[PDB]
RNA sequence: CUCGAUGUUGGAUCAGGACAUCCCGAUGGUGCAGCCGCUAUUAAAGGUUCGUUUGUUCAACGAUUAAAGUCCUACGUGAUCU
């Protein structure tokens, strides 16, 4: 959260974290929720919604990020680590922010 | 950079790195902490 | 100051492990030593020089036979670092008058009473 | 559930009335007149006095021989009295005040003309002696920091120790002597004068056994 | 010559140097490294 | 092993991960009691910098070392292989494990010097301008001291300083 | 004599080299063995008395 | 460069001499002879 | 060349009595 | 070592070398805004003044200079001079 709080959530408009907690492949996605739901990260931009959608459909976990530019980032966490998703999420924040300005 | 026989980290932001065959202390927060192994 | 060296008596008390290594019998001690000088008396104190002469060891690499008795051993201990000590072995017994002239001292320390200079038919 | 452990209690420990190190004088009360020989054998070989703990639990061990002049005592006193907690710590001297007189000849003069005049005094120290002893309601990690700082400034190889590390140090040396795989040792060879080796050795080498050379101590020697 | 106790480490007679070299501690070596066994 | 693929379609990026084929350790190791891959196959003290068939199993596709927690090596063997891999790269024995170059980068032509048993990185070493007397000679290290215990088939021990 | 043989009797010298090589290989075989093997044919020593 | 002060093998500062492998083996070989001398002088 | 001192200890030159 | 002689201060002349760099080059740190400085790393290719008094080496002083460096060379150099 410290590393992600330095960069901020300024270009981000929504972050939706979808997982089925009774499945066995959601730990990375739940760890991603823990980091982005932190008060430090969330306080960098109060206009960015962070949503946790819990399901019991048997579907694979997903992280759907909507930026203010209108672009989307979909990270499927069934075979991704929390570090990888946070690294990719940081990279796209570092890019989309430059495009807007 | 001050030459030192014994390298010591002076703050939490100092990091030890071995470059060009010798150890260095680098610090971005306080550049005065920079040290070179003698 | 450099002086004569007193050797503790414990140095000359053989342990059971030593008997296995070297093959001597504490209950049947050998009678005679084979003594050969293998070191120079140069750069050694005069008292060591003097004892080497007394033992007849002036010429290096020349075996001399000596009695294995306390008095002789006392001299040998002074110059133990200059010599090699081996037990004289008599596989065919002592030489007799008939075979006095046909003896040879082998490198094993065995004094044989017959020296044929022939191969063994065995 | 991180497992917690009990902590030692020092409530049973007592603190003296003057925990700090007393002042050491440059020269003894009455100045000496009789000039003494150099007698270098007072810093040579193992120490036979002040090798064990008496009151405290922590000390600075001497790993070599040397002479402590007054300048060394002031460094020890000030550094220790400043870094210690008087309420929970106390320190004592394990070495006497400088008593051995050291003569000097006036600068620029030639050899001869008698002996010089007494210049200063020193305290001889042998290897294996405790120089300062500390104790009180404290662990080893608390005092070891500034004790090693003092030990580094001594004129001989020194090191801060405790009742435990000193004991382990000694038992580790005995273990090395027992499991030594080398069939040849300095003691066996020297005592039996093998190879006539006593012609290059000293009479003291019969007791030092190759662990001591002049004032230097070699702990890795068995 | 120099005295038996010197401020520097005095050079040894060559025979004594050899004596020291030949009488160095040799640690017991296990047949199989203990870390390679259960 | 696991691959991570980034597919950008229009305005939407999709990051996924797939599980590819994974190699399996050969069956029936000669020393099942062994505690790491090296001693399980009786390889301790019996490999060198040029044993790329061995070394290549413990490195990443771009030549980097793999963590000790993943490979299962002990600290001692892990350090030996690490040094052996550095020497293998410097000797040119791993031509298909080169560093990743970003698009548009073509290294300039550099002088080719054949070398082997190279302990240090070339750029970090200074010339020996003053060799010193015979009794205090400055030596040129060859090989690695980590391999000092390797099986020696000659009566002369490995010379690590030339 | 060995130097003379090398120059003027090279076939005899090669035989001597072969003999030495054979005796050398027998040494290795013996050293590797645990005493089970009998002595090498060329390793047998003629005893005198 | 690399001069030894005064004469090489005397005095305070000397040329250092090192112990070679064969110097060690030579010494050990004579130590074994003397050790055996001790034994045969014990009976 | 500074002028030096002198030893203040006289006598003590007797030979051994045997 | 040299007294059946290894010529003894300073200067002139010509300088060889070390770098522990005075100036010029490249860098890190700074209680480095800038202009000036201080400190350290690297660098010995090139350069490093003229005068009054003093036998002086030095020192003081005048006027300059990018700078007026520290040392070794039989305190370099008298079969070259003084
Ligand atoms: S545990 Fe056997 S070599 Fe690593
Ligand atoms: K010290
Ligand atoms: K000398
Ligand atoms: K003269
Ligand atoms: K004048
Ligand atoms: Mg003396
Ligand atoms: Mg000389
Ligand atoms: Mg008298
Ligand atoms: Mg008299
Ligand atoms: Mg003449
Ligand atoms: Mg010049
Ligand atoms: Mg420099
Ligand atoms: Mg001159
Ligand atoms: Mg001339
Ligand atoms: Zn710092």
């Amino acid at each position: 959260a410290a590393a992600l709080a330095r960069l901020g959530l300024r270009p981000v408009k929504q972050v939706r974290v979808q997982f089925c907690p009774f499945e066995k492949n959601v730990e990375s996605t739940r760890t991603f929720l823990q980091t982005v739901s932190s008060e430090k990260v969330r306080s960098t931009n109060l206009n960015c919604s962070v949503i946790a959608d819990v399901r019991h459909d048997g579907s694979e976990p997903c992280v759907d990020v909507l930026f203010g530019d209108g672009h989307r980032l979909i990270m499927r966490g069934a075979h991704l680590t929390a570090l990888e998703m946070l690294t990719a999420f940081a990279s796209h924040i570092r890019a989309r922010d430059a495009a807007g300005s | 950079f001050k030459n030192k026989t014994v390298l010591k980290k002076r703050c939490k932001d100092c990091y030890l790195v071995k470059r060009r065959g010798r150890w260095y202390v680098y610090c971005k927060t306080h550049p005065r902490h920079k040290q070179r192994q003698m | 100051k450099f002086t004569r060296s007193r050797i503790p008596e414990k140095v000359f008390q053989a342990s059971p492990e030593d008997h296995e290594k070297y093959g001597g019998d504490p209950q049947n001690p050998h009678k005679l030593h084979i003594v050969t000088r293998i070191k120079s008396t140069r750069r050694r104190p005069y008292w060591e020089k003097d004892i080497i002469k007394m033992l007849g060891l002036e010429k290096a690499h020349t075996p001399q036979v000596h009695k294995n008795i306390p008095s002789v051993n006392a001299k040998l201990k002074v110059v133990k670092h200059l010599i090699r000590i081996k037990p004289l072995k008599l596989p065919q017994g002592l030489p007799a008058e008939e075979n006095m002239s046909n003896t040879c001292l082998k490198s094993t320390g065995e004094l044989v009473v017959q020296w044929h200079l022939k191969p063994v038919e065995q | 559930v991180k497992t917690l452990l009990p902590v030692p209690s020092f409530e049973d420990v007592s603190i003296p009335e003057k925990p700090k190190l007393r002042f050491i004088e440059r020269a003894p009360l009455v100045p000496k007149v009789r000039r003494e020989p150099k007698n270098l054998s007072d810093i040579r070989g193992p120490s036979t006095e002040a090798t064990e703990f008496t009151e405290g639990n922590f000390a600075i061990l001497a790993l070599g021989g040397g002479y402590l002049h007054w300048g060394h005592f002031e460094m020890m006193r000030l550094t220790i009295n400043r870094s210690m907690d008087p309420k929970n710590m106390f320190a004592i001297w394990r070495v006497p005040a400088p008593f051995k007189p050291i003569t000097r000849k006036s600068v620029g003069h030639r050899m001869g003309g008698g002996k010089g005049a007494i210049d200063h005094y020193v305290t001889p120290v042998k290897a294996g002696r405790l120089v300062v002893e500390m104790g009180g309601r404290c662990e080893f990690e608390e005092v070891q920091g500034f004790l090693d700082q003092v030990a580094h400034k001594l004129p001989f190889a020194a090191k801060a120790v405790s009742r435990g590390t000193l004991e382990k140090m000694r038992k580790d040396q005995e273990e090395r002597e027992r499991n030594n795989q080398n069939p040849w040792t300095f003691e066996r060879i020297a005592t039996a004068n093998m190879l006539g080796i006593r012609k290059v050795l000293s009479p003291y080498d019969l007791t030092h056994k190759g662990k001591y050379w002049g004032k230097f101590y070699m702990p890795k020697r068995v | 010559g120099s005295k038996a106790v010197t401020r520097h480490r005095r050079v040894m007679h060559f025979q004594r140097q050899k004596l020291m070299a030949v009488t160095e501690y040799i640690p017991p070596k296990p047949a199989i490294h203990p870390s390679c066994l259960p | 092993f696991r691959e991570v693929v980034e597919t950008q379609e229009g305005k939407t990026t999709i990051i996924e991960g797939r599980i590819t084929a994974t190699p399996k350790e050969s069956p029936n190791p000669p020393n099942p009691s062994g505690q790491c891959p090296i001693c399980r196959w009786n390889l301790k003290h019996k490999y060198n910098y040029d044993d790329v068939l061995l070394l290549s199993q413990f490195i990443r596709p771009h030549g980097g070392m793999l963590p000790r927690k993943i490979t299962g090596l002990c600290q001692e063997e892990h350090r030996k292989i690490e040094e052996c891999v550095k020497m293998a790269h410097r000797a040119g024995l791993l031509p298909n494990h080169r560093p990743r170059l970003p698009e548009g980068v073509v290294p300039k032509s550099k002088p080719q010097l054949n070398r082997y048993l190279t302990r240090w990185a070339p750029g970090s070493v200074k010339p020996i301008y003053k060799k010193g007397p015979r009794w205090n000679r400055v030596r040129m290290p060859v090989g690695s001291p980590l391999l000092r215990d390797n099986v020696c088939y000659s009566r002369t021990p490995w010379k690590l300083y030339h | 004599v060995l130097a003379d043989l090398a120059i003027y009797e090279p076939k005899t010298f090669k035989s001597l080299a072969a003999l030495a090589s054979r005796r050398r290989h027998e040494g290795f075989a013996a050293a590797l063995g645990d005493g089970k093997e009998p002595e090498g044919i060329f390793s047998r020593v003629v005893q005198y008395h | 460069r690399g001069r030894i002060p005064g004469r090489q093998w005397i005095g305070k500062h000397r040329r250092p001499r090192f112990v070679s492998l064969r110097a060690k083996q030579n010494m050990i070989r004579r130590l074994e002879i003397e050790a055996e001398n001790h034994y045969w002088l014990s009976m | 060349k500074k002028s030096g001192g002198s030893s203040k200890n006289l006598g003590g030159k007797s030979s051994g009595r045997r």
